[PDB]
């Protein structure tokens, strides 16, 4: 797939609004995933997954920054997430199915926090954006 | 579905605040906008040319009320979904030819809509409860496919 | 999803051996698919899906031929399959999930007919190749 | 699972000809080769660097035999897969931390291997019966996840 210019405009607008809450939204998305899709917990046996744990808060922040980086370099994601792409492919080795679950929980979080901005068109653009990030992150798996 | 008493009450409690016709129209419109391939069943509905046209189409809105009203009635039978949706499952397979993946898409779009509608009241545990319900309904509807 | 030179070599070699039987294997893959994953039948309400149906055999040949064309243009798949991407995206509108099911059935078909050639390395290359074809075919969905 | 008498006999008939040791080794080896991320559970197994390395690895062949032998056991209890696998379900979740999606990939690779091994005898109807079995097994193993 590919993002149209209109998609990039919607993402930039919505993400811009997240602004300084990116890390807090990042943490909430993870908590929503662990609760809704418990099988994702299999990748975090080394974490205190208790609500508000610093590990989750910290991880939520690293996830948010990476999304910020991709929004910023929306026209050259492969290059922007290169490092993350290697990490997931060669070390973490998270089954590709899990990316769709996190993407869903990130969309739900954004929805819950952006009443004005979460229109059908933006919703569509964000979904596509999350799918693209997911594709870039799993692109070096095999 | 296996929902604890707590989960059942959380589902029931939010649902009581829902305008079924409204959320129905919204959820169905958003499905057709976010996953355009789903428009394949709706060529008789008219103009689905833009998000605005989809969201504003009276046929989409009408089909949304119909779909969500059925969903809504199902909420009363959390313990017997397969039973409750058996005839509809057969209909969807034999006459309508609807790939059950569409039920899963709609369930995810429905959760996003509730999230957008309820904001902060749609907590992680209330989401989890709704996820089990939407998966349960999708499963119940796909049950009689052959 | 990048096809290395060895992947390309593997694919051309295996498809090479299919040769004349491509259409027969295409029909067999469809048959396997309809029996194993009944939901896929929802897209062919207009077909006689019985064993030996000429419609399935006819469709099987069209699929197999498209695959042959993909192997031939393995370096330029998007352009080679352009009309097929348009078709699936805008008219047929087959849910993307289904592509994985046909791909699996094609692999099972190849396995059952190419004992010698279906090594673990070739199996991996073919799986990557069918995932690339699927990606191309769904690239214009949204 | 729900198997017709003909599906049950097809499953049973083919399985009597399977050398579990040999097929188990092949199935697990092909899993690690085709979906290399699955190697993350087998860091202590040695060299999994090449297909040849993976396929002749004795720890792979050994483990493969264990897995299919346990799989063979559920074939005997097709009517109670969850009950048969409950203990191993809890083990894989709680101690092993294996994402259940891996059970699904193994199921698919196993089908490929039976087709490779049996050729023409692995007909469309036989495959279909096996696809229901492997899905049942994967489901039985993910059952106690929490
Ligand atoms: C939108 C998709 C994702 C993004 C942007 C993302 C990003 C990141 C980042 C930035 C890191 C930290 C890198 C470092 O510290 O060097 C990381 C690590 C990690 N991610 Fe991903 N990730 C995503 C999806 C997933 C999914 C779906 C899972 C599993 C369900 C996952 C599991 C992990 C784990 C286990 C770690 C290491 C945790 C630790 O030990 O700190 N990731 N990811
Ligand atoms: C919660 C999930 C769903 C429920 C409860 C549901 C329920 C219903 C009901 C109650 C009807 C009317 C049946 C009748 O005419 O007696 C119907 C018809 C129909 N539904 Fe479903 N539905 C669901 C999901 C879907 C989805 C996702 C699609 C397609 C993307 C779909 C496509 C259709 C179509 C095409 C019809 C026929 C409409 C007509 O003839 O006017 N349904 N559905
Ligand atoms: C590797 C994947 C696939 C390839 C290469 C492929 C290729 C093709 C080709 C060559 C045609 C004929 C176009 C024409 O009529 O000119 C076609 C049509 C069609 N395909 Fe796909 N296809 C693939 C996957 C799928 C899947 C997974 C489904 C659904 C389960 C599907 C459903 C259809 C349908 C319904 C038609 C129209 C058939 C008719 O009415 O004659 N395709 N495809
Ligand atoms: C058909 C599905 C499967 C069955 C029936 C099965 C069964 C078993 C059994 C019987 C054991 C031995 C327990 C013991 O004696 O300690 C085991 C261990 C194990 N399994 Fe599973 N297994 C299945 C699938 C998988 C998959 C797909 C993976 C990951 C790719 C996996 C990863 C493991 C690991 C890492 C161990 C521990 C090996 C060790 O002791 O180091 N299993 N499994």
């Amino acid at each position: 797939m590919v993002l149209s210019p209109a998609d990039k405009t919607n993402v930039k607008a919505a993400w811009g609004k997240v602004g300084a809450h990116a890390g807090e939204y990042g943490a909430e998305a993870l908590e929503r995933m662990f609760l809704s899709f418990p099988t994702t917990k299999t990748y975090f046996p080394h974490f205190d997954l208790s609500h508000g744990s610093a590990q989750v808060k910290g991880h939520g922040k690293k996830v948010a920054d990476a999304l910020t980086n991709a929004v910023a370099h929306v026209d050259d994601m492969p290059n922007a997430l290169s490092a993350l792409s290697d990490l997931h492919a060669h070390k973490l080795r998270v089954d590709p199915v899990n990316f769709k679950l996190l993407s869903h929980c990130l969309l739900v979080t954004l929805a819950a926090h952006l009443p004005a901005e979460f229109t059908p068109a933006v919703h569509a653009s964000l979904d596509k954006f999350l799918a693209s990030v997911s594709t870039v992150l799993t692109s070096k798996y095999r | 579905v296996h929902l604890t008493p707590e989960e059942k009450s959380a589902v029931t409690a939010l649902w009581g605040k829902v305008n079924v016709d409204e959320v129905g129209g919204e959820a169905l419109g958003r499905l057709l906008v976010v996953y355009p391939w789903t428009q394949r069943f709706f060529e008789s509905f008219g103009d689905l040319s833009t998000p605005d046209a989809v969201m504003g189409n009276p046929k989409v809105k009408a089909h949304g009320k119909k779909v969500l009203g059925a969903f809504s009635d199902g909420l009363a039978h959390l313990d017997n979904l397969k039973g409750t949706f058996a005839t509809l499952s057969e209909l969807h397979c034999d006459k309508l030819h609807v790939d059950p993946e569409n039920f899963r898409l709609l369930g995810n779009v429905l959760v996003c809509v509730l999230a957008h509608h309820f904001g902060k009241e749609f907590t992680p545990p209330v989401q989890a409860a709704y996820q089990k319900v939407v998966a349960g309904v999708a499963n119940a509807l796909a049950h009689k496919y052959h």
